[PDB]
């Protein structure tokens, strides 16, 4: 199914984009990929 | 020479084997369908959400 | 996968019982280990503490689908009862995995204030809650 | 020089075509990273090793790993003799560190591309079926070979496939009656035994 | 080039629309 | 921002400053034979000086028997110089403090591009410029000197750092305030 890996890019970056509204920005580079990633144990969001 | 359905929350094409008019191996998201008496994989079934 | 393993395995552990029979004696319960967490059932059912009073629950399936009239919070899960079903995925070895694509362990704390507290190493730290 | 007793650099590199591979969602799409590396040809025998070693990890067979290698020898020659290569390495000394849930995923694995002619059948003649050229786990492993050979191609298109084959190490048929009746005994044990017909013609001409 | 494949605008697609062939579908 | 002000709060990086600057100068009276100084100076430091990164001034001076002989600037680990070049009667420490991020959190490329910016400009008062800066990233606890040595100074200097970055009440204060923001404890 290709409809449903679009929405799970467009569904994955909300979620990405609610902790970036969380923090007073939206910036790409502020939010390397180990910020949503990285596991609870070592201080990450532990995002799957 | 296609059977579509939809299951539970599946889309279904059950494609028989010599209905193929060529056989090509497919990716994970493709039932091959046994006969029992046989063990030979004469149809296949396709998924999708 | 799933499906194609489970047929054997049910095949396996019904020969097993039957060997049992034969032999008159309790199944071993390691020579049952390898297949553990085999089979769509999930075999580790058979062996539950509460298996009894489970054999009673009966359309376990159909009110857990029609919870959606009774209650706001269905759940993500409608499709098993992990009591008659067991746990069906395991996700253990994703947290692992991820670890070395960030780059270990050492490459994730660069992007932390971990040196800022002054700790040595990693290891001891637990977390506080 | 310093003498290298760590392979840090293969560590490395083995640690990348693991991540290239889990970081995927389907067969196509593992083969095209793979391919975007343009590994080198010295590291390609290896490469394929870390995706067999990783479809062992799985403890069930994918159709995953299969379309990978399809992929990988229709793209250039160098990966299939790399998968030549492997078949052999793995049968003649492999076997005997595998347990019996790690061969029922490579007699599959392999069992798919010899069905589909990824690999031909010239390269089971390498395998020989007597007493003492076998390993338990070896008659192990080719069992779950033949059964993927049956439940793809069919009972009839691999009595075809195996009088084409012309090979020694299943079919001994110029002599040697204990090879004889121990082929019939295993194949049977199998549970095919339709493509033993010729053996037994064979075996009672020298009673 | 944009040749039939790909998407009509990354705007709202929240991907950059990055297009690469697959190296594996050849023959 | 509201974190950060309470981690340095109650003018903490003013009282980090100025407890290295006092724990360099009572190590070097102790060792002042090998030295040959006369005296070690403190300097009457302006308050908005130690979070100025736009200029700086020299903190501790020394004031020699002898005039010394200091190498060409190197960093704090490197290995040996020619002292040969620059005969001096004195010389400045200074000690930088910087918060690093994720890009710029290297000790030893910022010292060396601070000493060679701060030695080169014409505002930055420094007596008799030869001397080493000292700098201390706050954020990764961090350590760096980059400077002319005449002799004994540096494997002094270092002892004298690897103590004072586990020694110092002001570091292990900041330290304590970063760990209660981040409730973190250590088992074992």
């Amino acid at each position: 199914t290709e409809p449903l890996l679009d929405i799970l890019v467009k569904g994955e970056t909300r979620i990405q984009n609610r902790v970036k509204l969380g923090l007073n920005s939206k910036m790409p580079t502020r939010f390397p990929p180990a910020v949503f990633y990285t596991p609870k144990e070592l201080g990450g969001l532990g995002m799957i | 020479p296609n059977l579509l359905f939809s299951m539970c929350g599946f889309e279904v094409r059950i494609l028989p084997r010599q209905r193929m008019e060529e056989v090509v191996s497919n990716d994970e998201g493709v039932w091959d369908l046994v006969d029992e008496r046989t063990k030979q994989r004469t149809a296949k079934a396709y998924l999708k959400v | 996968n799933e499906f194609l393993d489970s047929q054997r395995v049910w095949a396996e552990y019904a020969t097993k019982r039957q060997e049992a029979i034969q032999q008159n004696r309790r199944l071993a319960f390691e020579e049952l280990e390898g297949s553990w967490d085999r089979g769509i059932p999930r075999i580790s059912t058979l062996f539950q503490r509460d298996r009894h009073t489970l054999a009673y629950d009966r359309g376990h399936r159909i009110r857990r689908e029609f919870k959606q009239y009774s209650l706001e919070r269905n759940s993500p899960f409608w499709w098993t009862n992990s009591h008659h079903d067991g746990k069906l995925w395991n996700l253990n070895a994703y947290r692992t995995d991820v670890i070395q694509a960030l780059g270990g362990i050492e490459t994730i704390l660069e992007h932390t204030l971990f040196k800022g507290t002054g700790f040595n190493s990693w290891e001891g730290l637990f977390w506080e809650k | 020089q310093i003498y290298d007793m760590t392979s840090t650099n293969d560590v490395e590199f083995k640690k990348k075509i693991y991540l290239v591979l889990k970081s995927s969602l389907s067969g196509d799409e593992a083969a095209h990273k793979l391919l975007k590396l343009k590994i080198a040809n010295n590291l390609k025998k290896s490469v394929v090793d870390i995706i067999i070693k990783s479809s062992l990890q799985e403890s069930t067979f994918s159709k995953f790993y299969s379309i990978l290698s399809e992929r990988m020898i229709t793209f250039h020659r160098s990966w299939q003799t790399a998968y030549n290569e492997t078949f052999e390495q793995n049968y003649t000394q492999d076997i005997e560190d595998y347990e019996t849930d790690q061969l029922r995923i490579l007699g599959k694995f392999w069992g798919h591309l010899i069905s589909y002619e990824f690999l031909p059948m010239d390269c089971l003649k390498i395998i020989k079926l007597t007493e003492e050229e076998s390993c338990p786990q070896g008659r192990i492993f080719i069992k779950f070979l033949f059964q993927e050979l049956v439940n793809e191609l069919g009972l009839d298109e691999l009595q075809l496939r195996l009088n084409s084959s012309k090979l020694d190490g299943m079919f001994p048929l110029e002599g040697d009656a204990e090879h004889i009746r121990y082929s019939i005994n295993f194949f049977t044990a199998i549970g095919l035994g339709l493509l033993t017909e010729d053996m037994r013609s064979r075996l009672t001409i020298i009673q | 080039s944009y040749n039939g494949i790909g998407l009509k605008s990354a705007k709202g697609s929240s991907t950059s629309g990055h297009v690469q062939r697959s190296l594996a579908s050849n023959n | 921002k509201i974190s950060l002000i309470q981690i340095f709060r109650a003018h903490l990086w003013q009282k980090i400053h100025e407890s290295i600057v006092f724990d360099i100068c009572q190590i070097l009276d102790g060792e002042l034979d090998v030295l040959q100084i006369e005296s070690v100076t403190k300097e009457t430091v302006h308050p908005r000086k130690s979070y100025k990164m736009n200029s700086s001034a020299a903190d501790i001076t020394m004031e020699s028997v002898h005039e010394w002989e200091v190498s060409k600037p190197s960093l704090l680990h490197e290995t040996n110089d020619s002292f040969k070049g620059l005969i001096t009667n004195k010389m400045w420490f200074d000690v930088q403090l910087r918060y690093g991020d994720y890009d710029s959190h290297d000790i030893s490329r910022y010292v060396r591009a601070k000493f060679l910016d701060y030695t080169t400009d014409n505002v930055s008062m420094y007596p008799s410029p030869t001397g080493v800066m000292i700098g201390i990233d706050l954020a990764y606890n961090m350590y760096d000197a980059y400077g002319n040595w005449f002799n004994g100074l540096k494997p002094l200097i270092q002892n004298s750092m690897r103590t004072i970055m586990k020694a110092n009440p002001a570091l292990y204060v900041l330290r304590e305030r970063i760990r209660k923001g981040l409730q973190i404890y250590q088992s074992s």
